[PDB]
RNA sequence: GUGAAGAGGGAAACAACCCAGACCGCCAGCUAAGGUCCCAAAGUCAUGGUUAAGUGGGAAACGAUGUGGGAAGGCCCAGAC
RNA sequence: UCCUCCUAAAGAGUAACGGAGGAGCACGAAGGUUGGCUAAUCCUGGUCGGACAUCAGGAGGUUAGUGCAAUGGCAUAAGCC
RNA sequence: GCUCAACGGAUAAAAGGUACUCCGGGGAUAACAGGCUGAUACCGCCCAAGAGUUCAUAUCGACGGCGGUGUUUGGCACCU
RNA sequence: UGCCUGGCGGCCGUAGCGCGGUGGUCCCACCUGACCCCAUGCCGAACUCAGAAGUGAAACGCCGUAGCGCCGAUGGUAGUGUGGGGUCUCCCCAUGCGAGAGUAGGGAACUGCCAGGCAA
């Protein structure tokens, strides 16, 4: 065969889903590009990894001019 | 169109400043007149607002649209802001280059007592 | 150009197929300010009716519960390969 | 022999020819050869069935071909073991579900149409039927 | 108001969820007339394994 | 899911298919799959049709006034086939 | 050995001598931050100058660009200054 | 300070021959035969563009299509 | 109370395009000017400052229109969870869920605080 190669899988996705209680610093979404965006009390690291900046429940929203998915946290 | 280029030039400040959840002092400049308003951290409701369009301030000045007028507004806003109970604020220049009238407004707002 | 037609009570995939496998097929009447009306009717008549070119142009008066409703055949669903009708949309 | 002029990928998965067809109504011509059965028509079969039609109706009339291959079929050579790569693309096929109009015809009589579609229908693996363009 | 449920089929060649559902109803063997309190849940449990249980 | 590591009844015989999970005993009764004229436990059961090929009891393209149902479409008393 | 896509059956994971491509670096500015900016490709007019160099206006709007594959992402621009 | 790239790296340091061979094992794995399969092979059939002085179906039958057989080349590795 | 502007949101196409309009007393715009503040990899075009002769052209705001975009039932269809079945590459049946596309139709956004002018 000419090919027969592949990389190791990266385990990317929504780790904590909407409504779930998360602790301050908990990773909510591992992904490549900002598919989801950082809302209230949610960060965005160098890897575009969205993480909780406060102890609370995760909230998925669909707002903005371009209709993007945002992840917020509400205590 | 110019306006639309000024809105997007401002947006980065606004969207960064609403994330922090800070009370922003918006300053809309115009060839004739200058405006200024202290807006609540939510962004919807206004707490304090003043301008050269207000007759109370317009009656005093020579011409409404210059550095000496901007100071008269900048003083007026910060004079109200302290009476309401506001002190710690942010300054949203609103896509206007921080140099002339807006600087004269900002420095007057600092010299009046408003803390930023 | 007059056909007697019953009112539907069961409606879905289970009912429709049971109906279609009983010499009949489902249709619907709709238009104007009134609510839509789901209408069961016989196959062998309406199959012979569609051969005439007037069917897809002229006004048909469908008889339901005594009342005669005036309609035009807007849209229609043929069975993929077998020569038979699945469903008709009667605009008012 | 019909084939895509350049594609993204050379070799395609086998897949599963399921469901009903979409190109069901007779759109362009007056008559049409509808596929009753399920199957897959090769590039050769389509040409062979076209030649059988076009020669029956002579120079007159107009014919369409609603189906096109765009699916490469691979085949492993003779005296070759399993594995050691996906086989080489030999021929091209169009997957045909039930209901799919294959050929369409116009500018001929109804009497002479059916006879022309029999000659094509004989060439094809799939069981077919005659269909007329009904107005809505 | 209670409802009498009876197991009328074996729980051998069944899905783990259907193996669970009978453990949630409390049915052990075929021909076990277990009666339970009628709620929206228990009717759902019966609806999940309706093929192998009978209601009185 | 089953076997592996699960016997028992059925699929003629048939680890994995259908039914069903053997603690031990009894010359008790009710059922599952599957069956009920004889080999062999139980319907030569009841009613309404189909089949004439021993189909049932291996198979395709295609072929044919086989034979049942239907829903239509061509003509009569000026008498069509 | 490492990265990307599909196979992978709408969380993650998932094989084959299955299907296609890349990497063994680059950069004291290509980092930081502040303040700005907006693209492709055409149309018409214009010296040498022509399809295309540079200019003007109009059209399209992210087909662009992203130090390198592929993926996801970016006008608040992560783009170019 | 290592293409320790056979990239969880056996040593700092390593290629071949055996038909002169031997021991331990395997039908976990090939060569013969069997089996399952039937791409290929063989054997039929379906449509009819043409040849045949004219005339498709006396005899051939292109383009295509559908089966059988287990007779060839194969595949698989289920028995030994 | 209302009618007109501006500022900042909420909501992101029923909210956007085009076309047809109409508005200048303030509001906004161009416009005026270029020691001073500042600006151009050239250029007061841009950004900036000092202004008040002009206009509502352009840009903007408001009213009007379906040419598009956009929203979108009911019914059917596809698909599919579970237990069955068949003539088993593919279907079908009971029961649960149930699209997408199209169709009737909808459809020139709806608002929040705050400021100014005018009829009160
Ligand atoms: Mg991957
Ligand atoms: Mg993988
Ligand atoms: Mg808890
Ligand atoms: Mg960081
Ligand atoms: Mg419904
Ligand atoms: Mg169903
Ligand atoms: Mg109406
Ligand atoms: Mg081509
Ligand atoms: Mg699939
Ligand atoms: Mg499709
Ligand atoms: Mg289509
Ligand atoms: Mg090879
Ligand atoms: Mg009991
Ligand atoms: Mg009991
Ligand atoms: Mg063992
Ligand atoms: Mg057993
Ligand atoms: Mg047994
Ligand atoms: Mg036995
Ligand atoms: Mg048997
Ligand atoms: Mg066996
Ligand atoms: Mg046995
Ligand atoms: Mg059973
Ligand atoms: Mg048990
Ligand atoms: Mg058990
Ligand atoms: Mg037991
Ligand atoms: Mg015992
Ligand atoms: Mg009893
Ligand atoms: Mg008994
Ligand atoms: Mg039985
Ligand atoms: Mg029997
Ligand atoms: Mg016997
Ligand atoms: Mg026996
Ligand atoms: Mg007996
Ligand atoms: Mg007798
Ligand atoms: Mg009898
Ligand atoms: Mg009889
Ligand atoms: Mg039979
Ligand atoms: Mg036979
Ligand atoms: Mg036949
Ligand atoms: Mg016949
Ligand atoms: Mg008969
Ligand atoms: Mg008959
Ligand atoms: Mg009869
Ligand atoms: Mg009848
Ligand atoms: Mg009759
Ligand atoms: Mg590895
Ligand atoms: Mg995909
Ligand atoms: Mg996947
Ligand atoms: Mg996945
Ligand atoms: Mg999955
Ligand atoms: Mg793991
Ligand atoms: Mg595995
Ligand atoms: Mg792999
Ligand atoms: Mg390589
Ligand atoms: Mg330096
Ligand atoms: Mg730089
Ligand atoms: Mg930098
Ligand atoms: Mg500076
Ligand atoms: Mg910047
Ligand atoms: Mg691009
Ligand atoms: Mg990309
Ligand atoms: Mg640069
Ligand atoms: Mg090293
Ligand atoms: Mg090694
Ligand atoms: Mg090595
Ligand atoms: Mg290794
Ligand atoms: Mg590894
Ligand atoms: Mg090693
Ligand atoms: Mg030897
Ligand atoms: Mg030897
Ligand atoms: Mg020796
Ligand atoms: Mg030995
Ligand atoms: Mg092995
Ligand atoms: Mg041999
Ligand atoms: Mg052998
Ligand atoms: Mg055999
Ligand atoms: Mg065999
Ligand atoms: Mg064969
Ligand atoms: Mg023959
Ligand atoms: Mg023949
Ligand atoms: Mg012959
Ligand atoms: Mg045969
Ligand atoms: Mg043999
Ligand atoms: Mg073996
Ligand atoms: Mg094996
Ligand atoms: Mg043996
Ligand atoms: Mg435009
Ligand atoms: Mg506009
Ligand atoms: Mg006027
Ligand atoms: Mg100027
Ligand atoms: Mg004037
Ligand atoms: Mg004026
Ligand atoms: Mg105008
Ligand atoms: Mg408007
Ligand atoms: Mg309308
Ligand atoms: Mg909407
Ligand atoms: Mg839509
Ligand atoms: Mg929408
Ligand atoms: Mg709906
Ligand atoms: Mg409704
Ligand atoms: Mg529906
Ligand atoms: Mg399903
Ligand atoms: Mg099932
Ligand atoms: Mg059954
Ligand atoms: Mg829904
Ligand atoms: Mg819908
Ligand atoms: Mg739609
Ligand atoms: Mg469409
Ligand atoms: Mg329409
Ligand atoms: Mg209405
Ligand atoms: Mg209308
Ligand atoms: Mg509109
Ligand atoms: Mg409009
Ligand atoms: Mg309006
Ligand atoms: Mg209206
Ligand atoms: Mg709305
Ligand atoms: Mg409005």
């Amino acid at each position: 065969t000419r090919n027969g190669r592949d990389s190791e899988a990266k385990r990317l996705g929504v780790k904590r889903f909407g409504g779930e209680s998360v602790l301050a610093g908990s990773i909510i979404v591992r992904q490549r590009g900002t598919k989801f965006h950082a809302g209230a009390n949610v960060g965005c690291g160098r890897d575009h990894t969205l993480f909780a900046k406060a102890d609370g429940k995760v909230k998925f929203e669909v707002k903005g001019p371009k209709n993007r998915k945002f992840i917020s946290i509400e205590a | 169109d110019k306006k639309s280029a000024r809105i997007r030039r401002a947006t980065r400040a606004r969207r960064k400043l609403q994330e922090l959840g800070a009370t922003r002092l918006v300053v809309h400049r115009t060839p004739r007149h200058i405006y200024a308003q202290v807006i609540a951290p939510n962004g919807s409701e206004v707490l304090v607002a003043a301008s050269t369009v207000e007759k109370a301030i317009a009656e005093q000045l020579k011409y409404t649209g210059n550095k000496d007028a901007a100071a008269a507004v900048g003083k007026a806003v910060a004079e109200r802001a302290l009476e309401k109970g506001i002190k710690d604020v942010s300054f949203d220049r609103s896509g206007f280059q921080y140099h002339g009238r807006v600087q004269a407004l900002a420095d007057a707002a600092r010299e009046a007592g408003l803390q930023f | 150009f007059t056909i007697n037609a019953e009112v539907r009570k069961e409606q879905g995939k289970g009912a429709s197929r049971r109906l279609r496998a009983a010499n009949k097929f489902p249709a619907i009447i709709y238009g104007g300010k009134e609510a839509p009306l789901a209408i069961e009717l016989d196959h062998d008549k309406v199959m012979n009716m569609q051969a005439k070119a007037e069917f897809y142009s002229e006004v048909l008066t469908i008889v339901v519960d005594g009342k005669e409703i005036k309609v035009k055949a807007q849209d229609v669903q043929r069975h993929p390969y077998k020569p038979k009708l699945q469903h008709i949309d009667f605009v008012r | 022999m019909l084939q895509p002029k350049r594609t993204k990928f050379r070799k395609m998965h086998k897949g599963r020819n399921r469901g009903l067809a979409q190109g069901t109504d007779v759109s362009f011509g007056s008559f049409g050869l509808k596929a009753v059965g399920r199957g897959r028509l090769t590039a050769r079969q389509i040409e062979a069935a076209r030649r059988a039609m076009t020669r029956a109706v002579k120079r007159q009339g107009k014919i369409w071909i609603r189906v096109f291959p765009d699916k490469p079929i691979t085949e492993k050579p003779l005296a070759v073991r399993m594995g050691k790569g996906k086989g080489n693309v030999e021929y091209w096929v169009a997957l045909i579900q039930p209901g799919k109009v294959l050929y369409e015809m116009d500018g001929v009589p109804e009497e002479l149409a059916r006879e022309a579609f029999k000659l094509a229908a004989a060439k094809l693996p799939i069981k077919t039927t005659f269909v007329t363009k009904t107005v809505m | 108001k209670t409802i009498k449920i009876t197991q009328t089929r074996s729980a051998i060649g069944r899905l783990p969820k259907h193996k669970a559902t009978l453990l949630g109803l409390g049915l052990r063997r075929i021909g076990h007339t277990v009666e339970r309190e009628d709620t929206p849940a228990i009717r759902g449990m019966i609806n999940a394994v309706s093929f192998m249980v009978k209601v009185e």
